[PDB]
């Protein structure tokens, strides 16, 4: 299925993905996309942040949902 | 008579009367007017060290009356004219 | 040496005149919380003398069943005529002597009447807030990298509903787990306790932001305020738990969680599918959302940002098959607001990314608004026109320094339309222009009209 | 005459940590050594990496990759943490 | 006349929402008050140095913090260190 990721920018970008497909590979197509690696990549999915090693269906993602990419700004 | 007109109002009441009196707050809210009348009752509340309601509004009610902007003050009396030749016989 | 009214201290000299009043009065605040709108135009703001609706206030008796304006001083003859001295404000409630020419808004009894019967015992166990906390008002030290947490808890401290929620023991009522080492929400009580009220019975008020603290270092030691990290995550990661503790607490096809967090903070995205030739269609998905990512680039205004936002976008990597035009085609996609929350939260996008792999932020001053509307943003129309959606800005955060290193503030708004700025310790009075000339990066918004 | 000494600072510390807690003159004399030399072999290496960098200016940044040079991993990376933190601090006030 | 039913609606509105809001404001500061006899006003400092208190910002590390955990006092600007050294049990 295809779904979309919006960037800082706010343009959308699509990705072939599996329901079953983890957050790294998902990060990792995001990466060969955008050239960002994971570690830099927040993905964003109803109100939570998506976590390495569980599944896009642990989180009921389906087709043509929408995922927001962030960074982080850090304070202390 | 001058029963018509309580009846003319009892007519506006059943119909259009939560439109205009939003659209005001709204206009009066995001202008400033509020938080300026706000402003204006803390200091006079503390010039005065009082909070006697009717002497307090004694002095707010006129000044409050004269910062409507005259863009807001205008819109609204010229919607409430268009709401008006609506319902009257002249 | 302010006074109270000795005319209702004379009514109350009778307690079962007292009693009378008392019923009248939480009778009326019930009626006006459960009327509707033209009803309450033609039954309370109606002269009973000159027949016309808001001549001025019109005020209620509290003796008989008439209704009278200030315009032509017809309560105020109602007052001279049948000697009914007490009137109730049929905008707020508020009861007015006609001798004292004021209202009373200073005896506690009258505020809180619904606890009439059982005063004497609220009298008994619990006592006022003390000055010093009434506000509840009070700095919390940095104990290391924890900016990036109290900025965030500010706006928490001072929101309504969750402290209509803290205040109303839901958590303490119902915890299974009744230890705040281990519930967030306990915790959060007892900070709510430190800074309003007192603990049994110089250090002070800290208790519960250590006990925060601690069950973070549990949960993860990188959030828990050694180092650095984003506020944005910690604000979702925080409410996460907090949804996590309500369904902890519960002893139970819901596909929507029932939760504070879920009837406060969540609305929905409609995202529209639409054919480019036949501009029909379409094909509608609907995403919850928590708060909205705004990008700022060549931008200067709130609006301007939304605006982006919302605006339509055509995607040209998404494989699209027209079968109204039957042709292949770039599908049209747009994002537009299906539900709005009670409390919208927004992010700045106050970065970007550069090709040599670097990030940069955008300092960028982004003007907002005291108020916002959301009408144009609205994708369903009426039977058409999408009416007016105003929130009221209550919360700031504001970050200095860089993407990677940095400092967290907060500026709350309090009654009376006062601005306070909190910075770890220091809580201190700012003027609204100032903070609206702040770099913002964290809005707190609070619904205020629905037209 | 001044003979300096990290006494105080030292002391400073030690009430921030244990307050109810005194130390020796003996094991003040040792911790001074031990930041004398730290200093030298932080400071040598450091102007080493500028050095060794075509560089006429030694920033913080030298300083972080000479910890992540002389110490081992968590060592390295706490101290840098710390390091960094002070920075920000001292920049934003 | 119909410019002057009109004014009359105006005036109706504003007078209705002047004397909620007046009354509103005289109610809640009366309370205020009569509640607390002794009030001051939060601090306000144009310099932007005092707090609501009309204090500057205390001396850190001169603060120190007692842990429960362990037992040890803690400097409080170097607690979440101590609490890594000290939770890793
Ligand atoms: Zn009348
Ligand atoms: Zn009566
Ligand atoms: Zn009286
Ligand atoms: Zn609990
Ligand atoms: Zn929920
Ligand atoms: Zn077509
Ligand atoms: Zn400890």
């Amino acid at each position: 299925m295809q779904i979309f990721v919006k960037t800082l920018t706010g343009k959308t970008i699509t990705l072939e993905v599996e329901p079953s497909d983890t957050i790294e590979n998902v990060k990792a197509k995001i990466q060969d996309k955008e050239g960002i690696p994971p570690d830099q990549q927040r993905l964003i999915f109803a109100g939570k942040q998506l976590e390495d090693g569980r599944t896009l269906s642990d989180y009921n993602i389906q087709k043509e949902s929408t995922l927001h990419l962030v960074l982080r700004l850090r304070g202390g | 008579t001058a029963q018509l007109k309580s009846q003319i109002q009892q007519y506006l009441v059943e119909s259009n009367y939560e439109l205009i009196s939003n659209e005001l707050k709204a206009r009066l809210l995001q202008e400033g007017w509020v938080d300026k009348v706000k402003d204006l009752t803390k200091s006079e509340m503390n010039i005065n060290e009082s909070t006697n309601f009717t002497q307090i509004l004694s002095t707010v009610e006129p000044k409050a009356l004269e910062m409507v902007s005259d863009s807001t003050r205008e819109t609204v009396l010229k919607q409430i004219r268009e709401f008006l030749e609506e319902i009257v016989d002249t | 040496a302010m006074s109270i009214c000795p005319h209702i201290q004379q009514v109350f000299q009778n307690e079962k005149s007292k009693d009378g009043v008392l019923k009248t009065c939480n009778a009326a605040r019930y009626i006006l919380n459960h009327s509707v709108p033209k009803e309450k135009f033609l039954n309370t703001m109606k002269c009973g003398t000159c027949h016309e609706i808001n001549s001025g206030a019109t005020f209620m008796c509290l003796q008989c069943g008439f209704c009278g304006c200030w315009n032509h001083s017809h309560f105020l003859s109602h007052s001279k005529q049948i000697g009914h001295i007490f009137g109730i404000n049929s905008n707020n409630g508020l009861l007015f002597c006609f001798k004292c020419e004021d209202y009373i808004g200073n005896i506690d009894l009258i505020n809180d009447a619904i606890l009439a019967k059982y005063w004497d015992d609220v009298c008994t166990k619990t006592m006022v807030p003390s000055m010093e906390r009434r506000d509840g008002l009070s700095g919390l030290i940095n104990m290391g990298s924890t900016a990036f947490m109290s900025s965030i808890l500010q706006c928490l401290i001072h929101n309504p509903y969750f402290i209509r929620h803290s205040m109303s023991q839901i958590h303490s009522n119902n915890c299974k787990v009744r230890s705040p080492d281990k519930c967030f929400s306990c915790a959060l009580d007892k900070i709510v306790h430190e800074l309003y009220g007192a603990l049994n019975t110089s250090t002070n008020r800290q208790t519960g932001f250590i006990y925060l603290l601690t069950c973070a270092w549990k949960i993860n030691q990188n959030l828990a305020g050694y180092s650095q990290q984003d506020a944005h995550e910690f604000w979702q990661f925080i409410i996460n738990q907090i949804h996590q503790s309500y369904v902890l607490d519960l002893p139970n096809n819901n596909k929507q969680c029932e939760c504070i967090v879920h009837t406060v903070f969540e609305g929905s995205l409609e995202s529209s599918i639409v054919c480019p030739g036949c501009q029909n269609n379409s094909k509608t998905t609907i995403d919850p959302f928590l708060d909205l990512s705004l990008d700022i680039k060549d931008k200067k205004k709130l609006y301007e940002c939304l605006d982006s936002f919302h605006k339509k976008e055509q995607l040209k990597d998404f494989n699209y098959h027209c079968g109204e035009c039957n042709s292949t085609q770039d599908a049209i996609k747009q994002l537009g607001i299906h539900k709005l929350p009670s409390v919208l939260v927004l992010q700045l996008k106050r970065f970007e990314h550069l090709l040599n792999g670097s990030n940069r932020k955008l300092d960028d001053f982004i003007e907002f608004p005291t108020y916002l509307n959301m009408k144009n943003y609205c994708s369903t129309k009426e039977k058409g026109k999408v009416p007016d959606i105003i929130y009221e800005l209550i919360g700031i955060v504001s970050h200095k320094g860089t993407v990677n290193e940095g400092h967290y503030i907060a500026f709350c708004k309090i009654s009376g339309g006062q601005w306070f700025k909190f910075n770890d310790s220091m809580v201190s009075s700012i003027s609204q222009e100032e903070v609206l000339k702040e770099q913002a990066y964290l809005l707190f918004y609070t619904i205020r009209q629905v037209n | 005459t001044r003979k300096e000494s990290y006494a105080i600072y030292v002391y400073k510390v030690l009430k921030q940590v244990h307050p109810d807690t005194g130390i020796s003159s003996k094991a003040m004399s040792i911790m001074n050594s031990f930041v004398n030399d730290v200093f030298e072999r932080i400071a040598g290496e450091a102007s080493r990496l500028a050095h060794y960098n075509k560089r006429s200016t030694i920033t913080s940044r030298e300083i972080q990759t000479a910890v992540r040079l002389l110490l081992p991993g968590e060592l390295a990376k706490h101290a840098v943490s710390e390091g960094t933190k002070a920075v920000t601090k001292y920049t934003s006030a | 006349t119909i410019d002057s039913i009109s004014n009359g609606i105006l005036n109706n509105l504003l007078t209705t929402l002047i004397q909620d809001i007046v009354a509103r404001e005289t109610t809640q500061q009366q309370l205020l008050k009569t509640r607390y006899p002794d009030l001051r006003s939060y601090y306000f400092d144009p310099n932007g140095s005092l707090d609501i208190n009309g204090l500057q910002k205390q001396q850190e590390s001169s603060q120190y913090i007692h842990c429960e955990n362990c037992g040890r006092d803690v400097s409080a600007n170097r607690l979440a260190a101590h609490l890594q050294r000290c939770l890793s049990r």
